[PDB]
């Protein structure tokens, strides 16, 4: 993730290593 | 070239413990996250948790949190999955997988996956029951009360290969039953010899029934 | 919006904090 | 917690037609996936993030959708794409899959051939008693099997496997297993095995009685 381009599902994946089970949002 | 290879088939007990592995190579391990997924059967994948192999830290579906426990091993390239309380409804295939490449990836990648069965039964052998009726005739052949999966089975030593059909096992009385299929001229049956072959792996069996017309 | 910013260039995971709840 | 749910859950199509392939999302999703299975094989990604041909697969596939409906699409299938198909949003945690679509293909009707087998004498002599009735080579899949002692349906101590369809003439094949203690069977007479298909208005009976 480090250093990376974060397209589509990618971000999800990088927001929910960051925020776990706090929840996150990327829309709208 | 990617790659995640994944441990052997696995039975266990109920109750018992497990830890399932995940060896990858071919790509920085620590840049992406290792998935588990679990298949109950052909119609059913569920997403257990990920793992980043960098520090370690996972993420989990809270339906399996309390009974799973994910952990890596980056000096072995090596992911690891644990499974506590193990029960019968437990019992599935198990992939471990990786997402595309970052940018412009067009390809995941998956485990062959590691089968886990989780039952309390001992090896035991097949019985094998010939099935004769009471132009074209079909004959048949139980294999009842085996375990564990899988068995082969053949008609005449593979002479008969056309016209069988042999049916997926199914869990009686928490042993694994099936029933085979053979469709032969009735020129042939019974003024020639028709016979299941029937062979247990795990118990080193090779069985041999001759279907006989019940008079 | 985070989604195209974050395709286009580089975020860091510390910048994705600010999207948690 | 967001549920996926594909339909139909069973489609049948030949070469040269267009299947198309549903999945219809309980809440707003941002990305779809979509995965390709056979028998014995892992998931093989098709569509990555809604509309992306993932590599290695043929350009008659294409992803769509938006919000909460989604749709898989083969431009003209292919007999080497009968398989299941899965949906798996990447939008929200946990990840999760519909149930997926089974595409299996389309031949002429088939009615099945049904014999019924009353328990060997070596079973019995065991303690058991099995009465084993095959279906073979019917099509469609759907089918209805019901099992009479004396005359009288029976349900209990029923046992139904399916194989799957054949790569060589497409049809399926079913066998249904009644177990019965060897009391129980010796108490009656009469075993039916009864098979209920579209390929007639009667349903096909062949029984025994023992002796
Ligand atoms: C975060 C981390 O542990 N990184 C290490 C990396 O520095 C090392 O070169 C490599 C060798 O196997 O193993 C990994
Ligand atoms: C299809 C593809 O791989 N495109 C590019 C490739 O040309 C480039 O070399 C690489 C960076 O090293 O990023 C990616």
């Amino acid at each position: 993730f480090v250093n990376q381009h974060l397209c589509g599902s990618h971000l999800v994946e990088a927001l929910y290593l960051v925020c776990g089970e706090r929840g996150f949002f990327y829309t709208p | 070239e990617v790659r995640l290879q994944q441990s052997g088939p696995e039975l266990v007990k109920p109750g018992a413990s497990l830890k399932i592995s995940c060896k990858a190579s071919g790509y920085t391990f620590t840049d992406y996250n290792i998935h588990w997924l679990r298949q109950s059967h052909s119609k059913s994948l569920e997403w257990i948790g990920s793992i980043y192999p960098y520090n370690g830290r996972p993420g989990y579906n809270q339906k399996f949190k309390n009974k799973t426990t994910l952990t890596v091993d980056n000096s072995s390239s090596t992911a690891y999955m644990e499974l506590r309380g193990l029960t019968s409804d437990d019992s599935a295939v198990y992939f471990c997988a990786r997402s595309r490449s970052y940018y412009n990836g067009s390809r995941d990648y998956w485990g062959q996956g590691t089968s886990l069965t989780v039952s309390s039964a001992k090896t035991t052998p097949p019985s094998v029951y010939p099935l004769a009726p009471g132009s074209m005739v079909t004959l048949g052949c139980l294999v009842k009360g085996y375990f564990p999966e899988p068995v082969t089975v053949t008609w005449n030593s593979g002479s008969l290969s056309s016209g069988v059909h042999t049916f997926p096992a199914v869990l009686q009385s928490d042993l694994y039953t099936l029933s085979s299929s053979v469709t032969v001229p009735s020129s042939t049956w019974p003024s020639e010899t028709v016979t299941c072959n029937v062979a247990h792996p795990a118990s080193s069996t090779k069985v041999d029934k001759k279907i006989v017309p019940r008079d | 919006g985070i989604v195209e910013q974050c395709c286009t260039s580089i975020c860091s995971l510390y910048q994705l904090e600010n999207y948690c709840n | 917690q967001i549920v996926l749910t594909q339909s139909p859950a069973i489609m049948s199509a030949s070469p040269g037609e267009k299947v198309t392939m549903t999945c219809s999302a309980s809440s707003s999703v941002n990305y779809m996936y979509w995965y390709q299975q056979k028998p014995g094989s892992s998931p093989r990604l098709l569509i990555y993030d809604t509309s992306n041909l993932a590599s290695g697969v043929p350009v008659r596939f294409s992803g769509s959708g938006s919000g909460t409906s989604f749709s898989l699409t083969i431009s003209r299938m292919e007999a080497e794409d009968a398989a299941t198909y899965f949906c798996q949003q990447w939008s929200s945690y946990p990840l999760t899959f519909g149930a997926g679509t089974n595409l299996e293909l389309k031949r002429a009707d088939a009615a099945p051939t049904v014999s019924i087998f009353p328990p060997s004498s070596e079973q019995l002599t065991s303690g058991g008693a099995s009465v084993v009735c095959f279906l073979n080579n019917f099509y469609p899949k759907d089918i209805n099997v019901k099992w009479k002692i004396d005359g009288s349906e029976r349900q209990n101590g029923v046992l139904n496997s399916w194989t799957d369809q054949d790569s060589k003439d497409s049809t399926y094949s079913m066998s249904s297993t009644l177990t019965l203690t060897k009391d129980e069977y010796e108490r009656h007479n009469s075993y039916t095995c009864e098979a209920t298909h579209k390929t007639s208005t009667s349903p096909i009976v062949k029984s025994f009685n023992r002796n």
